[PDB]
């Protein structure tokens, strides 16, 4: 596939691994309206309306992945206000599609998606039907496209997860787990945080710890910093603690109600 | 518009216009143009793209998405991409190369191809394939027209491999596979479009020259004209292509009896016992699997032989252009 083996140099590497501390100060503004809790709760929320999209649409997961990197890539930057996030999920996975050479979802299937999907799956948090029509994702997807500098290429934990699990011979036991910790740590900001590999590798160490698998020497034989494998593994743990304890369906349009709304013209 | 107004407005008083930056009036070498800077401070030239249609098909996210991440010195640099919001129209922007391989060979058969030269320009149509087939990129219309070459400045005489009718007829550089109706591009095709090169630029004239679905005869029949019809040996899974068995109804064997390569170079004055002919027959071999890889092709002896290819095509050489 296009620019694999090319991390090292692209622009996910180079422009789109960001610093935490940038990151929290650009979420101030959005902050002072939200919790924190009430922030990595709305995250979860949208990660999951972007999934639901993709697999409507049915959409490989690698596709689905690269919209939600898109999705959180815009609101790392600008405030939750700026452009409605029920109409930027779909515009994200409309220019994955593309970009991931699936196809061009039409127009009438791309909408018929987004209202089904959001009647069916998350009608607690949305009583209205999405209100949007493809003038307006394709108005989003020239925002989306300016504020991202054209970084289209986006690298996940899949590939090099695959590669790992191959190479311990424990296809079988550890790829189903681990993949599916994978699609867990799009709820939360790593990928924006470290390499995809650094991912991979704490979304596998995770897997081995819940089968009780001894990976201990084959994880010592590595060439990577460990610290920052354990930050991931932290923050994955952390990840299921915060599922145990969100009521979704409960809570979600109280803090739908709570996230700042775009400012009409004056 | 549902939008937050403070950010529209904010974003439309900093957004990049390309009217703004760029004298593009007339020059219209989608629609491709010959471009100046504005604000005088820069007099090299630039090329400035509109994509073709409104917003952006998905050759041209593809496009935008692999030129983003693609860097090497034989591969054209995107310098730039312009959003018209109003219009919703798409803008590249890129250095301007002076002349293209088309014209350059055109040049020069209508003179009548220094062998300095040549060897070169082979070299960084190889590098730069070489790099995009290593990143699985397939570039899959190489031909003159396509393989730019930068003039005078920094860059003198440095290869750019362009795709310019990337969205999207002459099939005188299409591998016999796609001609008897195989289904993918691959990385043998390209290679097969590269050997087509090379010997035009030794000859000055397209070596599967031809009068104007996937099934074309006349061009086969160009290429058994030169090559000789295969044998069984020579491409053993030619029967498993979707037009075999149209291809055993329309040619027979005794036609091309007397047809090779060999025989084809020869009365172009190119030596059969050449490390230039050898090079290219390993390149324009029928059988995809049996061609040389542009990784290979580099490693040949032709390029160590007297004399070396040089970053500057044109090096030693004046530009008559
Ligand atoms: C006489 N001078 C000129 O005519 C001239 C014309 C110019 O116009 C251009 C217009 C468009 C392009 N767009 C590409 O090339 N897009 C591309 C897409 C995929 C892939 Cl894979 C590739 C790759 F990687 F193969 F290179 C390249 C390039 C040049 C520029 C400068 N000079």
């Amino acid at each position: 596939k296009a620019m694999a083996g090319n991390f090292w140099q692209s622009s996910h590497y180079l422009q789109w691994i960001l610093d935490k501390q940038d990151l929290l100060k650009e979420r101030q503004k959005d902050l002072k309206f939200l919790s924190e809790e009430e922030y990595w709760k709305l995250q979860i929320f949208f990660t999951n309306v972007i999934q639901a999209l993709g697999e409507h649409l049915k959409l490989r997961q690698q596709v689905i992945a690269t919209a939600t990197v898109y999705f959180k890539r815009f609101y790392a930057r600008y405030s939750l206000k700026s452009i409605d996030p029920v109409l930027m999920a779909p515009t994200c996975v409309f220019l994955a599609s593309k970009v991931e050479e699936f196809g061009v979802v039409s127009n009438t299937r791309l909408i018929a998606a987004a209202t089904s999907v959001l009647k069916t799956r998350f009608s607690y948090a949305f009583p209205k039907e999405f209100p949007y029509r493809m003038n307006h994702i394709l108005e989003c997807e020239f925002y989306l496209l300016e504020l991202m500098d054209c970084c289209l290429i986006v690298y996940h934990p899949y590939r090099p997860l695959l590669q790992y699990v191959q190479d311990m011979g424990q296809e079988d036991m550890l790829l189903p787990l681990a993949w599916r910790i994978v699609n867990d740590t799009y709820r939360t900001d790593l990928c924006l945080l470290y390499p995809p590999f650094m991912i991979a590798l704490a979304c596998l160490h995770v897997a081995c710890v819940v089968q009780q698998k001894d990976a201990r020497q084959w994880f010592a034989e590595l060439s990577v910093d460990m610290e920052k494998i354990l930050e991931i593994i932290r923050v994955i743990l952390k990840l299921y603690e915060q599922w145990k304890n969100f009521d979704e369906r409960k809570e979600m349009a109280t803090i739908l109600s709570k996230m700042p709304k775009p400012k009409p013209p004056p | 518009d549902k939008m937050d107004y403070d950010f529209k407005v904010k974003l439309s008083s900093e957004r990049e216009r390309v009217e703004d930056l760029f004298e593009y009036e007339g020059c219209k070498v989608g629609h491709v143009y010959k471009a100046k800077r504005k604000d005088g401070k820069d007099d090299k030239d630039y090329a400035l793209k509109q994509i073709e249609g409104t917003g952006i098909s998905m050759s041209a996210c593809r496009e935008i998405a692999l030129l983003r991440e693609l860097k090497h010195p034989n591969v054209i640099s995107l310098q730039k991409v312009f959003l018209s919001h109003a219009d919703r129209k798409v803008w590249l922007l890129f250095d301007y190369a002076e002349h293209d391989l088309w014209h350059i060979i055109k040049f020069h058969r209508a003179s009548k191809l220094p062998r300095g030269m040549v060897k070169s320009l082979l070299y960084q149509i190889l590098d730069g394939i070489h790099y995009l087939h290593a990143n699985w990129v397939l570039h899959r219309d190489l031909k003159p027209a396509n393989i730019l070459v930068m003039g005078e400045g920094p860059e003198r005489g440095r290869v750019k491999i362009a795709d310019m009718g990337f969205a999207r007829v002459t099939f005188w550089y299409r591998a016999p596979e796609l001609l008897l109706g195989a289904r993918h591009y691959t990385k043998a095709i390209d290679i097969w479009a590269i050997g087509c090169i090379f010997a035009e630029l030794l000859t000055s004239e397209p070596i599967f020259h031809c009068r104007q679905n996937p099934y074309h005869h006349d061009q086969l029949d160009r290429i058994f004209n030169v090559m000789g019809f295969p044998a069984d040996k020579d491409w053993e899974d030619i029967k498993k292509m979707p037009e075999h068995s149209t291809l055993m109804k329309d040619f027979r064997r005794n036609t091309y009896t007397n047809c090779s390569l060999i025989k084809y170079m020869e009365k172009h004055k190119v030596k059969p016992d050449s490390k230039a002919f050898h090079l290219l027959q390993k390149l324009l071999t029928m059988d995809p699997i049996k061609r040389i890889t542009s990784e290979q092709a580099m490693q040949d002896p032709y390029f160590l032989e007297d004399p070396l290819p040089t970053s500057d095509v044109f090096a030693g050489c004046q530009i008559p252009y």
